[PDB]
């Protein structure tokens, strides 16, 4: 079991600034951590597969930064609809997801 | 012209998977050779390189034509369309024909079906040299060949009277050996598949002793007389004689290492390592003799004084006697 | 006539088959699922900065032109049938001279499932590269990579993936270790995307973490160096009125140290930095000279 | 004549023959029996951890398609017809480099029988890799083998067995090794399980025992004689400081 | 000792064959590496090679790639053991210079024309080569037309300049000799009455 | 070892043509559909013909039948030495090449320039 | 280096002994290293005669 500490647990940012989320694994997960966006009453939608690779239909403001253990997800100039839960999950082993970060305004 | 017509008529209705007279009688094959050069006989791998011109002639009643031309002379472009016996050499570690510039083959189909097929081979044959009496040893080590899939009932080999013919015997790479003769032999062996006709050519090689002499026999005896020199140095100079003895022992063991490293790892005692071991024992004896001399000098000097002149006569005499016995026993054997 | 109906199936299967075009040439992207079963991790040569390995390279794609319905589900076909269909041209980005064993017949395997899914397995010895930093010699640890990707097929045409979880893809046999000097710790797989002069390719990387064993270097360098230093420091306990003995001690210890400093360096490739064993040898030489 | 009959029989056998399908492609597995005639074990290296052996590897299966009854003799076809028949995908698991010798032709035999039994022999030279345990060098006994496995066909498609179970391997007692001595040999028949299926496997395992004469004569005797030459330094008086030191130092160097 | 050097390269050639021109599909076709046995490919050979091979795992490593206008690309993965004749009159303080002559065999200069594609970005990956002993200082691309008794054939040259590092030799053969001479100098501080000590020093020094 | 450009040229009367060009500089694969002499080196040990990147051969069929067939070889021949003046010795390393399966009455060899200017 | 052993006085025996022994050892290893380069031939070369004469000189 590879545990993923996703930070911060809850953060609020206004509209129009670059926001950075972090997800640090325990063991090695080499560019195999995906980022999902779970809006309320909705199923998660894949945003960043691999380590930094936008899924077909993802805006150009979501972009990832990969490594062996620590990964980041940057949303430059968030809109009003970017408010959801953001879950990182590795797949180098059996998939284990992070606690998620609540995005508020 | 018409030779194309002949070659086309010979290959119409021809099956090159069935030997001539497949269900009638065995195929008699006459085999000849021409040993160009017998390469270096390296004892480490128990192998030796040979370069031959293997020629096989047989009768094929299917390649029988009747025209003005008596013989068809062809290159290797028609070898893969007729039947060719699968002769393989039973004691070849690695062997291969030559392909530069065009495959080195020859095919001559006479008028009555008699085919001659000649190819060039470079065989790294294997023969387990009995490395006793080294280096005054003689070997007779073979080159055996036979058919692979055809037993005695299907393919029978037969030497010609003047089959195997050596070359000049001067431009060969036989360095340590010397060609003295050969002999051909035919027998029948039993295998898990059947009975096979195995032909052999035995080459007799005699190791000429001109190199190992200056390589080990001269330095060893010169080291021994170097050790003997201490018997004349005055008995008061201790460090000189101790250095003589112990450095002579060191050089002796290094030379023994080299001499034994010459030939491969063999678990028996040869005639060369016997020599180097006797030399090592002689140097050991000289050193312990000086040791006892120095110990007895403190007790009784005249004892050591007589021991010195006794050793001066006893050591070279024993060495000469051993050399005579060893050389006589290992040369006339 | 079961061989006859299967021959009819295989003849209908290759009717109009072009083995020069990948499945879905203009309509899709091929998805080749890869797997490796290392039967033996060969000896890591330090001089050539290479390492030998012997793998079972398994690949699997989906070719819709090979759909068949018959009495059997999978077709365990010969190794020559795989020369009449399309098979991806995987090559190892850091191989030196790799061979694909063909004893006695060509070592290959082809299983055509009834829904078009192919399985193509090869047995092959890869003599790969492994650049090493030898500053901590002989107490270093390496990560010898094994990169393999496609030739002539960019990321838009053929993409590679691991069939099982990336952790459970590169398997190593239990008795499969010919490492005399090293010690295999574990594998570590990864996927990346490289850019060449022709296009943008997908590269599957696999690292084998090795850890050298100090057992030989101890007994062959550190033991003689320490013994020589001790033998040299013995010279102090002799009396001062004995010049030849102490001189012999000193000069012999220096000669031994010189021969050892020359011999021990011979093992490693001619690198331009100083390893750890060189520091030990230099300090021992300084002690003998002192 | 007899030659025309043989020719028509062979042309009948090879016409309507599919190489991609083993015998009984849907029914039971084919039974391939192995014989081995070891010519020589050439070299056994402790530095490369491998050995080289040359063998007459022979297999025997029953192909019901190559059955004839018009002639009673056992046909021995040219070794080029083995490209038109089906031969099992047998491979050696622990080989490093191997080659069927190709002088003067490709050294293989392919011999049919009137009941369908096909006999396919090769002359291989395999450099099998066998790792050694040198913790008792040179007073050690190596036990290292040659593993023979089918690659393409699982155990429900092929079955390996030795023919005779004790005469399948011959020529072992005739092998002379310059350093080792073959104590015995074992023939094992088992199955391996990989990620794709369970495959048959045979093993021919030798137990070589290393000789000690050369090592004693080469590196044990000089050690003892140098130790005794070192002891000689005790008879020398303690006043000579240039002799005992020289003796001890040179014995250390030796 | 062999005066050679082994290099592995991705050797790619690009010509314009008008017969392989198609105007139905708009995509750049990439065929299997087995279709190269049915096209025409230039008879290029390296003049100073001794043993070379196209890597054959898992297939024969070559790439063929047509274009909708007829342009053909043809890449191989070659490993040439080229010859590098060295002037060792300054070893190990020497800068070597060995080339790789790429010449067309069959076709004269009125049948083929060789030219680097880009003329400066043709040869890449040289500044990423990290050698354990040498160090690539510079590389140059030349284009000539050599003349043999059968015609005038084109030739390209890729030439490196490898500077040998002197750290390893300073470690292995300069420092032991220097310290051995320093040791030999000790023989003067010993009293001149000692007849075995100074001789032992000098003899051990000569022998080392 | 010696790296050579072994050139040969015979006259084949069955290869006369009449077209726009005079000399047909053909590909190296045409040399296998015509007759080419099987010149072998009498003392060569292991000669290799280079295959980088295509077979290093050449074929120019002149309009009157005069062929030209060059190869690029790496001949490893034998040079018997008498090392009795070592190391102040002088050697004459030979390179003998002739025909296989074709006697003198069929295929005779000859240098193409003055024998002093051929090699 | 061997003929140098004549200018030392007659009282210093170990020095001259070291000279003699080490020069003989050097000549032995030189003969071996000179024969190693050549094929294992069964006659005597010129370098072999030179090394034999030098061995005779140091031994004398
Ligand atoms: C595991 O994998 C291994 C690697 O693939 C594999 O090794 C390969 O084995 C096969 C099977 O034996 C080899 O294929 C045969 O090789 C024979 C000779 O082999 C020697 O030469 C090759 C290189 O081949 C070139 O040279 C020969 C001789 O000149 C040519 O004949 C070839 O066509 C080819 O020429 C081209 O390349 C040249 C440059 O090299 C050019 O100069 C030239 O112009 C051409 O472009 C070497 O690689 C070999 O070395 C290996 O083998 C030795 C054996 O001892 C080993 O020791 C060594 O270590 C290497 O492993 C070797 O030196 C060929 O003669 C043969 O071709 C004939 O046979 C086949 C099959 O029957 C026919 O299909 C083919 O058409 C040929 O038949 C024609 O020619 C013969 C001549 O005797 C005629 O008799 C016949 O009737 C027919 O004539 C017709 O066609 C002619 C034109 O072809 C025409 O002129 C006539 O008029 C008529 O119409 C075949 O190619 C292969 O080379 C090996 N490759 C390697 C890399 O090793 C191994 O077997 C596998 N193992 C298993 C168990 O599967
Ligand atoms: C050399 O080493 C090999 C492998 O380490 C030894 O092979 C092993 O031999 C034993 C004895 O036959 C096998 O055990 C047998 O298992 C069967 C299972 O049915 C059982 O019926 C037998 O009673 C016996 O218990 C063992 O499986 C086998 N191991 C392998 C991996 O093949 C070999 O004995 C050693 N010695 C020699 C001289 O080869
Ligand atoms: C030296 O290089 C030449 C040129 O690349 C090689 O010639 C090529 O050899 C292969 C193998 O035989 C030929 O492929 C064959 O094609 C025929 C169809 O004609 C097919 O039936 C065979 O099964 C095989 O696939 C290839 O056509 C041929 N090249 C040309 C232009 O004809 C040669 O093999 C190389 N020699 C060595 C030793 O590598
Ligand atoms: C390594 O060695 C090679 C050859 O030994 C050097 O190549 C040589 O470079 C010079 C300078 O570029 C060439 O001179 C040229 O002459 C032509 C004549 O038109 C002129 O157009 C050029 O501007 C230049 O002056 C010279 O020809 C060439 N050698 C040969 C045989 O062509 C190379 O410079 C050396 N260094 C390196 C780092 O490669
Ligand atoms: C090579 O073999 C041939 C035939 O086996 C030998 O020829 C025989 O020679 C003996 C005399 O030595 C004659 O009595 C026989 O009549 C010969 N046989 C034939 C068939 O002519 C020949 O001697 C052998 N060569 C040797 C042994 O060197
Ligand atoms: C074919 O082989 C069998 C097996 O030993 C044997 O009984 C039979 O006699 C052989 N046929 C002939 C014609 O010898
Ligand atoms: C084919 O290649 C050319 C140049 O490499 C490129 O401009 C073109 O877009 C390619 N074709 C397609 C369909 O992308």
């Amino acid at each position: 079991n590879i545990v993923m500490t996703q930070s911060p647990k809850s953060m609020s940012m206004s509209v129009g600034e670059r926001v950075t989320l972090s997800c640090k694994a325990s063991e090695y997960v080499g560019t195999y951590v995906s980022w999902y966006q779970q809006k309320p009453e909705q199923s998660p939608k894949l945003l960043i597969y691999g380590a930094s690779n936008r899924y077909t239909g993802v805006p150009d403001r979501f972009t990832g930064s990969g490594s062996a253990t620590d990964f980041t997800l940057t949303i430059g100039s968030v809109q009003a609809e970017d408010l959801a839960d953001y879950h990182c999950g590795q797949s180098y082993s059996y998939p284990t997801f992070g606690a998620g970060t609540k995005l508020e305004l | 012209g018409d030779v194309t017509v002949i070659l086309n008529n010979l290959l119409e209705g021809y099956d090159n998977k069935l030997r001539p007279d497949i269900g009638v009688k065995p195929t008699l094959i006459h085999t000849d050779m021409y040993v160009n050069s017998i390469g270096p006989v390296n004892a480490i791998n128990m192998e030796y390189t040979i370069d031959i011109f293997f020629a096989q002639t047989w009768y094929d009643r299917r390649l029988k034509f009747n025209s003005t031309i008596k013989v068809l002379r062809l290159n290797s472009n028609m070898v893969g369309k007729i039947w060719i016996p699968d002769t393989f050499f039973r004691n070849s570690k690695k062997a291969d024909a030559h392909w530069i510039t065009t495959p080195n083959r020859m095919l001559r189909i006479w008028n009555d079906g008699r085919v001659l097929y000649t190819l060039r081979l470079t065989i790294d044959a294997e023969c387990q040299l009995q490395l006793h009496n080294f280096p005054m040893d003689e070997h007779s080590c073979p080159l055996e060949f036979s058919s692979y899939g055809y037993p005695r009932e299907e393919i029978v080999y037969q030497w010609k009277r003047s089959s195997v013919e050596v070359g000049d015997t001067r431009s060969w790479r036989l360095y340590q050996f010397s060609f003295v003769g050969l002999r051909n032999t035919t027998e029948v062996v039993k295998t898990t598949s059947g009975d096979y006709v195995v032909m052999s050519v035995y080459f007799d090689l005699s190791r000429r002793m001109g190199y190992f002499t200056i390589q080990t026999y001269i330095p060893c005896t010169l080291i021994v007389v170097l050790s003997w020199v201490s018997f004349w140095i005055n008995k008061d100079a201790v460090p000189a004689r101790t250095s003589l003895g112990i450095t002579t022992v060191l050089t002796m063991t290094t030379l023994s290492t080299i001499a034994r490293k010459s030939l491969p790892k063999v678990s028996y005692v040869t005639a060369m390592d016997l020599f180097v071991s006797v030399c090592f024992i002689f140097v050991f004896s000289a050193l312990v003799e000086y040791g006892t001399l120095h110990y007895f000098v403190s007790s009784q000097p005249a004892r050591a004084a007589k021991m010195d002149s006794y050793a001066r006569i006893f050591f070279p005499t024993a060495f000469c006697l051993f050399n005579l016995v060893y050389w006589v026993s290992y040369l006339y054997l | 006539d079961n061989t006859t109906v299967f021959t009819r199936i295989l003849d209908r299967l290759l009717d109009g088959y072009d083995n020069r075009l990948r499945p879905g040439l203009g309509e899709r992207v091929t998805e080749v699922k890869t797997d490796i079963f290392v039967t033996s991790f060969g000896p890591v040569s330090d001089h050539d900065m290479e390492y030998t390995i012997d793998v079972f390279f398994r690949q699997s794609w989906k070719d819709e032109r090979l759909k068949f319905k018959g009495p059997m589900t999978v077709l365990r076909l010969n190794n020559l049938m795989a020369s009449k269909i399309w098979t991806p041209d995987t090559f190892f980005h850091n191989g030196k001279k790799s061979v694909a064993h063909n004893m006695t017949m060509p070592n290959k395997l082809l299983r055509i499932t009834e829904d078009g899914t192919l399985l193509y397995t090869m047995r092959l010895t890869v003599r790969a590269e492994c650049p090493m930093h030898l500053e901590d010699f002989p107490m270093d640890a390496h990560a010898c990579p094994l990169k393999f990707g496609s030739y002539a097929y960019t990321r838009a045409e053929v993409v590679y993936e691991w069939t099982r979880e990336p952790a459970r893809s590169v398997v190593v046999a239990e008795d499969g270790s010919r490492l005399n000097q090293y010690d295999l710790l574990g594998q570590t797989v990864d996927s990346g995307i490289v850019q060449s002069s022709t296009g943008e390719y997908v590269v599957m990387t696999t690292h084998f973490h090795l850890k050298r064993k100090i057992g030989y270097f101890v007994i062959q360098t550190y033991l003689p160096c320490i013994m020589t230093v001790i033998l040299s420091q013995v010279s102090f306990w002799l009396n001062r009125e004995s010049v030849p003995a102490r001189t012999v001690f000193g000069v012999t210890t220096v000669l031994t140290m010189t021969t050892l400093s020359i011999s021990a360096r011979n093992s490693l490739p001619k690198v331009a930095y100083a390893t750890a064993m060189d520091w030990f040898i230099a300090v021992c030489y300084a002690f003998v000279f002192s | 004549s007899n030659m025309s009959l043989v020719k028509e029989t062979v042309d009948r056998l090879l016409k309507g023959y599919d190489i991609r399908l083993r015998p009984d492609f849907g029914g039971p597995p084919v039974a391939v029996g192995m014989n081995i005639d070891i010519a020589s074990i050439d070299m056994v290296s402790e530095v490369n951890m491998d050995y080289t052996l040359t063998m007459y590897f022979q297999q025997a299966w029953r192909d019901k398609r190559l059955s004839y009854n018009v002639i009673p003799l056992n046909l021995t076809l040219d070794n080029r017809v083995a490209d038109q028949l089906w031969v099992p995908d047998t491979y050696f698991l622990n080989d490093k480099k191997s080659f069927v010798h190709g002088v003067t032709v490709k050294n293989r035999m392919i011999r049919l029988h009137p009941d369908g039994t096909v006999l396919y022999g090769l002359r291989i030279t395999t450099t099998a890799a066998c790792m050694m345990d040198l913790r008792r060098y040179p007073l050690d006994e190596q036990n290292c083998t040659l593993e023979i496995e089918s690659y393409g066909y699982t155990t429900d498609d092929i079955e390996f067995y030795w023919r005779g179970d004790d005469n399948a391997v011959t020529g072992v007692t005739k092998i002379e090794l310059p350093q080792f001595s073959i104590v015995d040999y074992k023939l094992i028949t088992k199955k391996v399980v990989f990620s794709t299926g369970s495959y048959p496997r045979l093993s021919l395992s030798f137990k070589l025992k290393r000789n000690i004469g050369y090592f004693i004569l080469q590196t044990y005797m000089p050690s003892i004689l140098i130790t005794i030459l070192s002891w000689v330094s005790f008879w020398i008086n303690y006043d000579a400081s240039a002799a005992r030191v020289a003796l001890g130092i040179t014995t250390v160097l030796t």
